[PDB]
């Protein structure tokens, strides 16, 4: 299985992902992962429980749920994996990521509606059914709440960071995790869900399918992380209240551990990847 | 301490906060008497389930925020 910038893939392979996940959406599954994602971006919080979000297991869960999404659009066709933006190079709204044959564009200006593309709600092939907002139509506003994507420049300060995460563990954590995330410092992570706005500005995210490319490509930054510095692990390592250490089992699953997560090549491998 | 209190109306939406499948959860936030989920990060900014992503210093901002990403549309109840 190898992930591949979204910037590279053929005519071919943008159609057959994109039918697959218009697939997975009419058949009922898509939107079970719309309404996880909202239930833990509800429950994981600074000073009690936190797994999916604002923790240090925010990298393998996203990476476990990624799988599970992945795995789903195989069960559809076999030949599609989830490819990765990368916002530091495709950076404006002309990219070909935004384009009518891949995911459609911005959303007009007065109800933030996207228009075109296979995703638009004049298609009747993409109703917004997990909601908070009542509105049923995908909606962006690319750049209209925050000015830039995060800079090549901005990633590799944050690459550079050698602590993968640190007490308290949280949303005011200095170290990697919480760089990359983004609730401090130049903002990765987070900036790019502002950037996009519409529902990737809140927690039904995942009804946008960028969500799977923004969060494939923070996920090959943190395989790219462990490159730079492979003396550098996940912390924390056992016996800490209320966040996932290295060898506890994640939620929902129960049946995975951040330690099964860290070696990406057990389960897809890069178009490229730099080595250390 | 909790924040305090507050009700007003925001760009024609009456929205209301007070102290108190998500969080446990010490502050309330009513958009035309619809609850949104809102929450309190570390360094005592706030965000809503509608805007999560984006900090903003009081559950009021945090309110008119969601006001703003509404557009005029009802708030759906979230689930419990
Ligand atoms: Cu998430
Ligand atoms: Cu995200
Ligand atoms: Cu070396
Ligand atoms: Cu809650």
């Amino acid at each position: 299985t190898v992930r591949k910038n979204q910037a590279t893939l053929t005519a071919d392979e943008k159609r057959r992902f994109v039918a697959a996940v218009l697939e997975l959406k009419r058949s009922g599954r898509y939107d079970e992962f719309v309404r996880t994602h909202n239930e833990f971006i509800m429950s994981d919080t600074d000073s009690g429980e936190r797994t999916g979000h604002r923790s240090p297991s925010f990298l393998p869960w996203h990476r476990r749920f990624l799988l599970d999404f992945e795995q789903a659009l195989q069960s559809v066709d076999s030949s599609v994996t989830l490819p990765y933006w990368d916002w530091s190079a495709d950076r404006t709204v002309r990219a070909s990521l935004w384009a009518p044959d891949f995911l459609g564009g911005t959303g007009r200006s007065t109800d933030g509606r996207v228009m075109d593309g296979p995703f638009a709600a004049s298609t009747g092939n993409w109703p917004i059914n997990v909601r908070v907002d009542s509105r049923t139509y995908l909606r962006r506003s690319l750049g209209g709440s925050v000015a830039e994507l995060p800079t090549r420049a901005e990633v590799e300060s944050v690459l550079a960071i050698s602590a993968y995460d640190l007490p308290p563990y949280n949303s005011a954590s200095e170290g990697f995790r919480n760089h990359l995330e983004g609730w401090r410092g130049v903002n990765l992570h987070n900036r790019v869900h502002v950037w996009v706005g519409g529902q990737m500005a809140t927690g039904v995210s995942p009804n946008d399918p960028v969500f799977w490319l923004h969060h494939a490509y923070v996920d090959k930054l943190w395989a790219e992380w462990q490159r730079r510095h492979p003396d550098s692990a996940y912390v924390p390592t056992g016996g800490t209240p209320d966040v996932v250490d290295l060898n506890e089992t994640m939620k929902p699953w129960n049946t995975v551990r951040p330690a099964d997560l860290l070696d990406h090549t057990a389960y897809y491998t890069f178009d490229a990847l730099e080595h250390h | 301490a909790a924040p305090e209190s507050f009700d007003e109306v925001y760009k024609g939406r009456r929205i209301q906060g007070r102290p108190a499948h998500e969080h446990g959860g010490g502050y309330e936030v009513f958009v035309d008497g619809v609850q949104l989920h809102v929450m309190r990060n570390a360094d005592g900014s706030w965000i809503s389930v509608v805007s999560h992503y984006d900090p903003v210093p009081t559950p009021r901002a945090a309110a008119r925020a969601a006001v703003d990403e509404l557009q005029g549309a009802p708030l759906l109840p979230f689930p419990a």
